[PDB]
RNA sequence: GUAUAAUGGCUGAAGGCCUCUAAGCCUGAAGACCGACUGCGCGGUGUGUGUGGCGGAAGACGACCGCUGUGUGUGCAAGC
RNA sequence: ACGCUGCUUUUUGAUUCUUCGAUGUCGGCUCUUCCUAUCAUCGCGAAGCAGAGAUUGCGAAGUGUUGGAUUGUUCACCCACCAACAGGGAACGUGAGCUGGGUUUAGACCGUCGUGAGACAGGUUAGUUUUACCCUACUGUGUGGACUGUGCAGCAGAUC
RNA sequence: GGGCGAAAGACCAAACGAACCAUCUGGUAGCUGGUUCCCUCUGAAAUGUCUCUCAGGACAGCGGCGACGGGUGUAAGAUGUUGUAAAGCACUAAUGCGCUGCGUUAAACUUUGAAGAUGUCUUUUAAGUUGUUGCCAGUGGGCAUACUGUGGUAAGCAUGGUGUGCGAGAAGGGAUGAACCUUUAAGCGGGCUAAGGAGUCUUAUGCAAGGUGAAUCCGGCGGCCUGAUUUUGACAGCCGAAUUGGGCGGCGGAGAAAAUGGAAGGGAUUGAAUUGCAUUCCGAUGCCUGCGGGGGAGUAUCUGAGUAAGGGGGCGGUAUCGUUCUGCUGAAGGUCCUGCGUGAGCGGGGGUGGAGGGGCGAUAUGUGCAGAUCUUGGUAGCAGUAACAAGGAAAUGAUUUGCGCUGGACGAGG
RNA sequence: GAAGUGUGAAAAGGAGGAUGAUGAGAAAUGAAAGUGAAUGGAGUGAAUGGGGGAUGUUCCCGCCCGUCUUGAAACACGGAC
């Protein structure tokens, strides 16, 4: 009855039920806390996943601590981020039932990629603008803008249909938030005006899909011994006689992957443009940010990009949401990068810079 | 067939003694709305009321909590559930009686100049513990309710603009009074009275 | 992040003295509640969906993500 | 100490109310959940508490509590590690989940008992593990836009 | 009841520790299952004796149906019997001291001795109003409770005594329950109560006083009983007025630890879960009162629950003899609609059908179905599901090409 | 060691369908279980029943029969129609 040899349970109940996500662009669950003693800025951005590579880094300890300088090799992810466009304003007031949204201000000319997302692909078949601006100034506890991406600048996605979202505006004086966004309607805002190097960031996206999966893979339970009749990939006992029902905490077979996940404390390493040479490294060569042959199953990076440390949710060409940290951050160690690898990721590439391959063989 | 409507105000009212009387009105075909639902009180100490709400939260279907009992933390939703369990609500005569009830925190805007009533037996000053009680809004804010400062605001703004409307009305009662005591006034009205 | 348990304290009677307690107050836990994170119903709104075909990052079948002729073939690049 | 008063339902008895036109009877392996009468980890008292190491008490069930030799064993007993290697319930949890070593009809050997056919909770060896395609439960999936609010339900890091 | 066996009780035409086929044979069964229409009047036992008797039977007890026939299941006045409870030491058996008293006991001890039981006389005491006999059934596992014993650490344990219940007893109440409290049985009206209750589910009012599971400990109260101290200055540490020790009766707090989330019936309640009250009210199929129906009775009336079981009066199938009618101008059967009857059942109307069908009296019976792992026939759900097949191609296919391995003769059997 | 009788007075005639002919009549009668088509009403509650009222429901009451048994709605047995 009482069960000798205890062990931890297999998997977490924080994420049950494990359903598919209902959308490819999940909306953020919270926004940072407004400090109205700063200038006005934005708190997020949307980009697209390209691929992974190397970097070598010098661990600054050159004080006479027993290890002056170490080398450290770290994996990174590259995301391609063309500039976004602002086309609206939104305010929220406070009631006894919570946040109530006020009528919305549209700019002068809504793009053709914003109309396909709102009304489908076959959509083609004033002072009232000024009165609505006064409400967001009298009322409106908090303010947000409506932004959209420009997927037609990355012609390996094949979209023409934009992703749109609401992003909070931080910085004080609600009448100052509004007039900063009135002088920005129909114009672009770039990712270098939002995030900076050596900062911690959050990501939000959807994971790689796997379909219908067995229970050895979905939860990590043991296999049965080799003599066993009726198969070995399964759980042996799904409950006691009483209660005379199966519980929600038992492991079963079903959908694995394509879930909504939020990850936190990813460190930013570099911010550049794809149509120029990456540098700030301590070696001489030119080397744009894209490997020999290209990123596998992706084209080249020709717009702005951002580089962060480690793994990042999702598949190649899928959209991701970037958010500023909600926690307290201390400093960040000093970052010194001195080499970025750009060999071929198809096979075992041994050259950087195809001109270097051309001078090895001769002809 | 009935079409009567009553607005009930709960500010110093014992919550159980009000619920038992509001449910007998609903069964006899009267429409009720209870306003200021966060100001009803519970006789006793806050340590005794938190221990009783904590045992309520413990009740939970182990097999599948999505089928299980649902614990509401809003004052308007919680006091509506006390009235529901005063009666047999699974049967069709009880389903109809629950269609005649509305509950609010604070006072909504449409019910601004209409008269409110109190229940004569639920005043906390008739018990032996006047000055030892907890309001429904302080107890529930310690388990998750957020909008307690936005409810006191909305009620005072309506009270003040319901007091100004009383000053305009009272002064006209004095200007009309002098007209009734006039000279050309009476000799006129005595003519209309003359033709019966 | 807020309020607490055991314990330790402040002011203070009953009981002219005394006392952390009867009214009140300060502090305090891998615990409680809340936040953050995932899922579902219901609401609101200057807002209501490409019949078919073809693809995929999606998929047992339904569904989901895309376009509305830009495929196939061939050349170069990058690899075994 | 000598005496006296209780609680639990984990032992083994006592009883014979339910089931003999059948409720699959020991242990292990696998997997989930609950109790506190707390072993470790967090907070805090006492001392015949100098320090160090331990001993005794209170709040507290969130998270942990292992790898081997001999035995079918439960149990037991040793070796090594460890923050620590606590105790229990769920039809003595769990055989249309497995395995079948114990028990285990029909073959056989030994000891004791019987004139004999045969007997022994005495030892030994060889001995078929059937069927879901139904209802419910549970896991996904379907039940006809775009951007969001807010109620309910779940819930994660722990230790050296 | 024989065979055959390098032996396993193996094998002898898919069952072998005694094959198969027909008969005797509807073999016997103290054991299991089933046993067919309505209304109405009465109504049990689960105990004693004997039994190869113990899951059975006989005899006796309790009940039904009769028939015939004239004259006390309670008390009072008198007078007998008894050896328990309690108590006691007079006998039998026990038990401490002091050197005559004090102390402790008894199912198998009794000098005493109840309450209660039990005989007889007198209706020439009260109050009330049966004898003899015939033919026969079911039953012989009981159980609960108030009070009262015996065995057992104890038990929803086992076994006795007296009454009343369930059994064979509905209905109202106790949230729910065979047995608890009220009360004994659904016709149509009018009145009133019982148990239990009157915030809300849910029919229906108030007034008052306190308050906010064991040993073993702690506190309180305009409560009560008993003592002590004090204006000649107490108690506490000069001050100016009450201070204090033991107990008792209500009330509260420690002692107080279990396994899915959970229960004064629930939401709740500071008296809407405590105590004391009554001048109001609600509440049965019970009571009173007016009609209707049955059965008794000596004919102004009284009386209705019921298993096992027994008696009276009715409804329906098929025929005979014994009388009396109807059908081609459309019978029976079948289907829908409609009247009468407490009921078993009996009539009429419109389609369909295409040849016979009834009433009343006596008489003969293979005479009435929901059940028997009932017999035979037909039909559902499961379910368009499990299972099985879809063999390499070329518009055509006597042509081209791709794959597999049995191929050809005699006998038995067909 | 079974199961299986019936066009009509007359063949006066049919036998895939449709259009027709003959006949007094398309032709022994033709129940229940169960099903298809059309049309009226209701539903997301297991269903079904009694009282009281009504062109479905809303209030009250109501666990599945037969049997053995001290005792059955029974996690006692028999029972798809």
């Amino acid at each position: 009855s009482c069960r000798k040899f205890n062990a931890p349970r297999h998997g977490s109940l924080q994420f049950c039920p494990r359903k598919r996500s209902k959308t490819i662009r999940p909306a953020a669950g919270a926004f940072p806390a407004d400090d109205r003693s700063q200038p006005v800025h934005l708190t997020g951005f949307m980009a697209y996943k390209a691929g992974m590579t190397h970097v070598v880094r010098t661990k600054t300890q050159v004080a006479k601590n027993k290890q002056l300088s170490r080398e450290i090799m770290d994996a990174v992810t590259v995301l391609e981020a063309p500039p976004m466009v602002v086309y609206g304003i939104v305010g929220y007031e406070k009631t006894v039932t919570g946040l109530r949204r006020l009528p919305i201000v549209t700019a002068a000319y809504v793009s053709d990629g914003v109309l396909r997302r709102m009304f489908g692909n076959r959509y083609a078949s004033g002072s009232v603008c000024e009165s609505r601006v006064e409400m967001i100034k009298e009322r409106a506890h908090c303010v947000r803008v409506l932004v959209q991406t420009q997927p037609t600048l990355i012609k390996g996605l094949g979209l023409k249909k934009a992703h749109i979202a609401e992003i909070q505006v931080n910085g004080g004086s609600i009448s100052e938030k509004v007039e900063w966004a009135l002088g920005r309607l129909e114009k672009e805002i770039a990712i270098g005006e939002v995030f900076g190097v050596n900062e911690n960031i959050d990501t939000i996206g959807v994971t790689k899909g796997k379909g219908f999966q067995g229970t050895v893979k979905r939860f990590g339970v043991r296999k049965q011994p080799r003599k066993s009749r009726k198969g070995i990939r399964k759980v042996a006992c799904i409950g006691a006689w009483h209660p005379s029902r199966v519980m929600y905490s038992i492991a079963r077979a079903g959908q694995m992957g394509f879930h909504r996940r939020t990850e936190k404390n990813k460190r930013v390493y570099m911010i550049g443009n794809g149509s120029s040479n990456i540098k700030t490294e301590f070696d001489l060569t030119e080397k744009p940010i894209s490997p020999m042959g290209g990123f596998p199953h992706y084209g080249e990076v020709r717009n702005d990009f951002i580089m962060v440390k480690g793994a990042v949710v999702g598949a190649r060409k899928r959209v991701v949401t970037l958010r500023k940290s909600l926690l307290r951050q201390r400093a960040g160690e000093e970052l010194v990068i001195k080499f970025v690898d750009t060999s071929s990721k198809i096979g075992h590439g041994r050259f950087q810079t195809s001109a270097e391959k051309k001078a090895f063989y001769g002809a | 067939e009935k079409k009567e409507h009553v607005i009930i105000d709960a500010t110093g009212q014992v919550a159980g003694k009000l619920a038992a009387k509001v449910a007998k009105l609903l069964l006899e075909g009267v429409r009720v709305t209870v306003v200021c639902a966060e100001e009803a009180v519970f006789v006793g100490s806050l340590e005794r009321a938190m221990d009783k709400f904590k045992q309520y939260l413990n009740k939970r279907c182990l097999v599948n909590p999505r089928r299980g009992p649902f614990h509401f933390r809003e004052p308007r939703m919680h006091l509506a559930k006390i009235i529901r369990r005063m009666i047999s609500y699974k049967k069709p005569r009880g389903k109809a009686a629950m269609s005649r009830l509305a509950t609010y925190e604070g006072i909504p805007r449409e019910l601004e100049g209409q008269p409110r009533y109190k229940v004569t037996c639920a005043f906390v000053k008739y018990t032996g513990n006047p000055n030892r009680y907890v309001t429904l809004g302080k107890l529930l804010s310690m388990f998750g309710w957020k909008h307690a400062e936005a409810a006191k605001s909305l009620t005072d703004e309506l009270k003040e603009r319901e007091s100004l409307a009383s000053l305009q009305k009272k002064d006209l009662d004095k200007k009309i009074e002098e007209l009734k005591t006039d000279k050309n006034f009476e000799n006129e009205v005595n003519r209309r009275l003359a033709m019966l």
